[PDB]
């Protein structure tokens, strides 16, 4: 059934599972036309398919050419997501295929279910969790590879860098969702927090800076403060 | 005008014959139903006064044999049987008629209701949904489950309706996932109509039979089937024009006949609102939409 706060440790057991977030698949700028009407212009997007245990990220870049002459794009984008996730599963060796796929938005259930009919033993699940994966395009290296793409492309990352050498998957996921929640709530402030100290750099092969254990605690606290500050502004509390 | 005689009525029971019904008291001199119109299937059905759990009944066609009812005190039900001795049967009936111990099928001449509910229903197709080949008539009751319900447990007692499942490989061509899911025309026209049913008359016959079993026995799996067959048509963008017109007529008489006090359980809000207001065919069911709106505006 649905994934929620009650069954949260299930994300870090040894049953292979993937989250799929489709927020950033169909991305548009809305603008005015010469005649004063409103039009959209698509930009490249991405499917965010993540193993929460291992950090492996399958970033399928969705090039604007896929929408060319297509109607009802927001609907089509769900089916394209489901087509590409099914293609990813088919491309993996059997022992790497997920036993569950958790969609972050319930509207992905039927499209993914229909595309996965050849995989009856892969459970497609919704979740009650509010996850911040829409903020993936606030990670500079992910945004850069999506925007620069000139054709459809799959790019592989470990979204946890090397954190699992020192911390558990549960703690790594909690750090990731805290970072992304901060970037979602106030991107400018979050990025300032992450890059304020020039002496801490991002490895060429990483996404996030190379913080020591003690520096991560400071960073995490600064991210929590940001989220609370923003909350007291939203609601005046 | 054929007759179904009754050996007796030893237990108090409400007896239905098609859309009509009669209350019979314990040991009352009821000996059957005469003047049954030839040309249609019919259903005789029973709800016992002392125990309203389990409505049951028998689908039959008097052109196929001479049938009668007899109470079985061991299994506790009125059973249909076939009499193979024609002279014996004519004799029994003629005597009961002469003593006026039979009720008359109370059909108004102006009234096409039963024809309209059974236009495409054929006894030979019933016997394939309800498999008991040693009889020419078919038993159905409130509790019988369908093959589809079973898959999700006694197969000899099942309703073998055609399985419809919108999220199945049968319904979805590889490579046309989105197309086939949002527009069910290939599943309706190629898989179901051309492949399984062979023609629209057989499809409508099963749809009509499912509805009647839902209405007369409260058979929940039949209601599921009726709604699925409606939804498959309404969710197809490409439907022969003759089928849409006929469907509108079929559903109109079904909604007209449904007891008003049963709409809650036998009508599925999602299917009807989708079919009349959202689906491709939202505009092709004018008579059905008019009677639904005037009779059941709550559901909508
Ligand atoms: C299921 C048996 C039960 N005593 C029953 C319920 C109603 C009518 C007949 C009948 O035999």
């Amino acid at each position: 059934g649905a994934m929620n706060s009650s069954n949260y440790a299930e994300l870090f057991n040894n049953d292979i599972k993937l989250f799929v977030d489709d927020t950033n698949v169909y991305r548009v700028t809305v603008h005015k036309t010469f005649e004063g009407n409103v039009a959209t212009k698509a930009i490249n997007g991405c499917i965010f398919t993540l193993n929460p245990k291992t950090g492996h990220l399958f970033l399928k870049i969705i090039h604007t050419s896929v929408w060319a002459g297509q109607k009802r794009l927001s609907q089509l984008a769900k089916w394209k997501t489901a087509e590409e996730v099914s293609a990813l599963v088919r491309s993996l060796p059997k022992e790497e295929q997920p036993k569950q796929i958790i969609v972050t938005r319930k509207a992905m259930l039927d499209p993914l279910e229909v595309h996965m009919l050849d995989f009856p033993n892969i459970a497609i699940r919704p979740t009650e969790l509010r996850l911040p994966f829409s903020a993936a395009m606030s990670i500079d290296k992910l945004s850069d590879v999506v925007m620069k793409a000139t054709e459809p492309q799959m790019v592989l990352f470990n979204i946890y860098d090397d954190w699992l050498d020192r911390i558990s998957s549960y703690t790594a996921f909690s750090r990731l969702t805290l970072l992304l929640r901060a970037l979602k709530t106030n991107e400018e402030s979050a990025k300032m927090i992450l890059l304020s100290d020039p002496t801490i750099t991002i490895k060429s092969y990483h996404l996030w800076p190379s913080f020591t254990d003690e520096q991560w605690i400071t960073i995490e606290s600064q991210m929590r403060d940001l989220i609370l500050t923003e909350y007291g502004r939203k609601y005046n509390v | 005008m054929n007759t179904v005689p009754f050996t007796s009525a030893p237990i108090e029971v409400t007896i239905g014959i098609d859309q009509y019904s009669f209350n019979v008291k314990e040991n009352q001199p009821f000996h059957g139903i005469k003047d049954i119109p030839i040309g249609h299937v019919h259903v005789i059905h029973f709800q016992h006064a002392d125990n309203s759990s389990m409505r049951y009944g028998y689908w039959f066609d008097c052109r196929m044999g001479n049938f009668y009812i007899q109470y079985d005190p061991k299994d506790g039900l009125y059973k249909m049987m076939e009499e193979r001795d024609g002279a014996k049967f004519e004799n029994i009936v003629h005597n009961f008629k002469e003593r006026q111990m039979m009720v008359s099928y109370p059909k108004i001449d102006e009234d096409d209701t039963w024809y309209n509910l059974t236009e495409f229903v054929q006894m030979d197709k019933i016997r394939k949904i309800v498999r008991k080949d040693e009889n020419q008539f078919s038993y159905v009751d409130s509790s019988m489950t369908t093959v589809q319900e079973n898959e999700l447990s006694d197969p000899a007692h099942s309703l073998n309706y055609t399985v419809i499942n919108f999220k199945s490989r049968e319904a979805i061509r590889p490579g046309h996932e989105m197309e086939d899911f949002l527009d069910k025309s290939y599943y309706l026209n190629t898989v179901m109509l051309q492949g399984i049913f062979k023609n629209s008359s057989n499809y409508f016959g099963e749809l009509q039979f499912a509805f009647l079993n839902a209405m007369f026995f409260g058979n929940y799996g039949s209601s599921l089937q009726w709604h699925a067959m409606i939804e498959l048509i309404c969710s197809s963008a490409t439907v022969p024009k003759h089928m849409l017109d006929k469907l509108d007529e079929i559903l109109y008489y079904q909604i007209k006949t449904l007891p008003e006090q049963y709409s809650d359980i036998l009508l599925n809000e999602r299917v009807w609102n989708i079919c009349l207001y959202s689906s491709f065919q939202k505009n092709s069911l004018h008579n059905t939409e008019k009677i639904m709106e005037n009779k059941y505006p709550e559901l909508l």
